[PDB]
């Protein structure tokens, strides 16, 4: 409905077609790819997608994580989809070496036990909360604006529409852990 | 994702699917036991709305388990063409947009009543297959 | 509906349900002891059209007691749009009629197909597995 | 005399303002009409979403109960949906597939319902008068400066949000008390 | 049709039906003993795109004998419609093609299947 939201919406042919306002250009209606500006676009937004995604937040950081090798050798892969692997409380010397993980402490590549770590893997950009859309809208517009178009007036105001919602990210951010500072404290 | 059932017993309840009207929203109350004692509500003495995603109940749920809630989209086309006129995009739409759901409703129907019996045939035929295949060859 | 019987010996039917083709409407005889037959017509040879909701028999038999005629919409885009031509309205509403047609014809014909391939898997291994 | 206005309806007008900023005239209906009419509505749309969504005092709503299904136990999550989070402590919730996700027990499979502190959305034209009267003038400017540059329709845009923004804070501050004396007394 | 079934043991494969989107393709290998065994891949950790007609598989096949590619159509409008914009003939082939494949999935999938499983029987 026009008042309230329109219906069965497509969040990646939305997310082009703004990104085209900043040009001052209509609507595509499509998502082609004999196009040639939705190829250009596509590739620009995934890649600010990656960028931001990877920089470690509280619903991403998974603590504690299983991984297992396989039968017949003694490896474990590297999935492409992995982002951030560190140890929870200490020091780690993680790596890829030919798609498998590299222990540099004990130089060797062959584990025998299942292990624990932490890591950061990637999410599909229609399941993330709406201000980092936003925000990452924005960004990718930046781009797509400076690199195939200059414009001196679209310029000057993505900026402060940038700064705004980096602020409203960062306040969204230090509400969902409380963090107490006072807390293992206690005697008479 | 059309077919929901919520537990009784309660005030408030929500609709969690698009429709194009208020007239295709249904709500009954459903006994597990004996399912020849289910009645049909209606709107205005039975329940009310109160936002688009949101109603309330007026009637005592005695006797009843379970809330049941489904779309049920009518047939009769929404938008005439006629030669003469101009080409807007709303009638286009809301064409696309009947359509789409008509067949919505009709999969997720059809779907639920197939599964059971193709599941069974399928696990018999290789069960039945493999058994008899390796049992009696090895036997031979 | 989408189903019909009816009973053998007779000289002319009639059709309950529309259709956008003369080709989508497919017309069978049955025999209810023995489900082994069940053969279909055809067109020109066996059958013809007078009225678009008549039809009319052409060769008949003995040994069958029940016909049945039911609809089968086709999987095709009936229209085509090109460059440079005109738009009309009926085309805009057959394409639309097409999909709807479907849906309530696959919301009957699946569950009872499902019926006789089942219990003939579930025959086939039987036998097979007595003998 | 007075100005008794003829077929009045809260969405036309502010597609109307948006439009005089540049200096055309006002449309009658929105039913048919060129690129602009189509090309305001989606920054309108998407500016009342993103102001929408930083939570007041009359939003946020912190009892709330979600119950699950009854054949599979799983709990939806809806596009009107805006913020997740719990009252006195700390939450790991996320939409993983349509679904709700707690990132604690690496699960989708609740059992019982659940109480939690929600934000949800409500059409434009129902929420309070300084907020319209913000959001059209927030959009205004988008709108403004992304198809036609002027120098003159700018520089007092600035300065009218200015005055909004600060109107907007003190109405906000009176609704609630926040009395910081409270919960303490003693001889 | 809308389903298929290959032997395994090979590292490419062939798409032969029609689709308007490229995550509307499923694939999941086949244990013919014990059906339960069935385990459904996901893509870019187990296969890749070669060309709009090709994938190649990239885990092992050891327990396994069949594999299974079906088309599951979604839900969310392909195209949509403003004023002022150019329209041509594809938009109005994909507009209708969209509402034809879901209601011919939903009939066809399960009877092929049932069909499939009595004469393999």
């Amino acid at each position: 409905m026009a008042q309230y939201i329109p219906l069965n919406a497509n969040d990646d042919l939305d997310a082009i077609n703004d990104m085209l306002a900043a040009i001052g250009e209509p609507a595509v209606l499509q998502l082609d790819e004999g196009n040639a500006d939705v190829s250009n676009a596509q590739r620009i937004l995934h890649r600010v997608n990656r960028q931001v995604q990877a920089k470690g937040w509280n619903f991403n950081i998974n603590e504690a994580a299983v991984l297992t090798p396989d039968v017949q050798d003694n490896r474990i892969r590297f999935l492409p989809s992995y982002l951030r692997v560190m140890t929870a409380g200490a020091t780690s010397y993680y790596s890829n070496m030919g798609g498998y993980l590299y222990d540099l402490s004990t130089q060797s590549t062959t584990f025998t036990d299942p292990i624990t770590v932490e890591l950061v893997e990637m999410k599909p950009f229609s399941e993330m909360p709406v201000v980092f859309r936003d925000y990452i809208v924005t960004k990718a517009s930046r781009e797509f604006n400076a690199k195939f178009f200059g414009s001196p007036e679209s310029e000057l105001y993505l900026r402060e529409q940038e700064a705004e919602l980096y602020q409203q990210v960062m306040e969204y951010e230090m509400d969902t852990g409380r963090y107490n500072m006072m807390s293992d404290i206690g005697r008479d | 994702s059309t077919i929901t059932q919520f537990p009784s017993g309660n005030t408030q309840y929500r609709i969690e699917f698009d429709y194009l009207a208020r007239t295709f929203v249904v709500v009954t109350l459903v006994n597990s036991s004996n399912p020849t004692l289910n009645r049909v509500l209606e709107v205005g003495r039975d329940y009310r709305f109160l936002n688009p995603t949101m109603i309330e109940m007026l009637v005592d749920q005695s006797g009843f388990d379970i809330v049941r809630i489904h779309r049920q989209t009518g047939t009769d086309l929404v938008v005439d063409f006629r030669n003469g006129s101009v080409l807007t995009a709303s009638d286009l739409t809301n064409s696309e947009l009947q359509a789409i759901h008509i067949a919505e409703e009709g999969r997720d129907q059809t779907v639920d009543l197939a599964k059971e019996y193709a599941d069974a045939a399928g696990s018999s035929a290789g069960n039945a297959k493999d058994s008899e295949d390796e049992a009696r060859r090895i036997a031979e």
